[PDB]
């Protein structure tokens, strides 16, 4: 839901 | 700048960190933000709604060497409370830094029992709504120093109890004797 962070996305390397 | 033997830096590892988070899930969570055309990522927590919150960020192990005394640089924005519809009566606008020496990696097995508070890191400047919808975020920028360390390595801890938080660097340092 509500962001730290404009425009973020939860990420993991591949 | 001139002499900085660096043991841990964040921003420079592009993602590829993996720190632990306890508990995993609505906790600490690693973000990647693209906007600039250029990835930049972040350990960001904001679970602002709902109260309780005790929420751990660790470092991987870093090894001490010969390091007597460590100088600790974060930069981190934290959201204003009132950018929350009301439910947010836990919500804060501040968040802990600890520590703890170990002669071992204890891997997985993370205990917050063992680790001692540096200090509360506060925001010079909270970023409010208007300024996160125009994408014009407030980045503060905090150092802390510790020591004197004996151990084989040490471990960095961050503690959210309930603020809207994202860590975007973390360079941990010491003096050329």
């Amino acid at each position: 839901x509500w962001l730290a962070y404009p425009d973020s996305v939860p990420y993991r390397p591949k | 700048g001139p002499g900085e033997v660096v043991l841990l830096d964040f921003a420079a590892a592009g993602g590829e960190l993996g720190w632990l988070t306890h508990p995993y899930g609505k906790g600490w969570d690693l973000m990647q933000n693209i906007m600039n055309d250029m990835p930049i990522y972040m350990y960001s927590v904001c679970n602002v709604m709902s109260g309780d919150q005790d929420n751990w960020l660790r470092t991987n192990w870093v090894y001490r060497g010969e390091a007597e005394r460590i100088f600790i640089e974060l930069k981190f924005t934290v959201r204003d409370c009132n950018s929350f519809p009301g439910g947010a009566s836990s919500c804060k606008e501040t968040f802990n830094l600890y520590y703890a020496e170990s002669d071992l990696d204890y891997g997985t097995n993370f205990q917050k029992r063992l680790f001692t508070k540096i200090d509360t890191i506060a925001p010079d400047e909270i970023t409010v709504s208007s300024d996160f919808e125009a994408r014009h975020v407030k980045l503060n920028v905090e150092e802390r120093s510790v020591g004197p360390l004996t151990r084989k390595g040490f471990y960095l801890a961050f503690q959210d109890i309930g603020a809207c938080v994202a860590l975007l660097s973390v360079r941990v340092y010491y003096k050329k004797a």
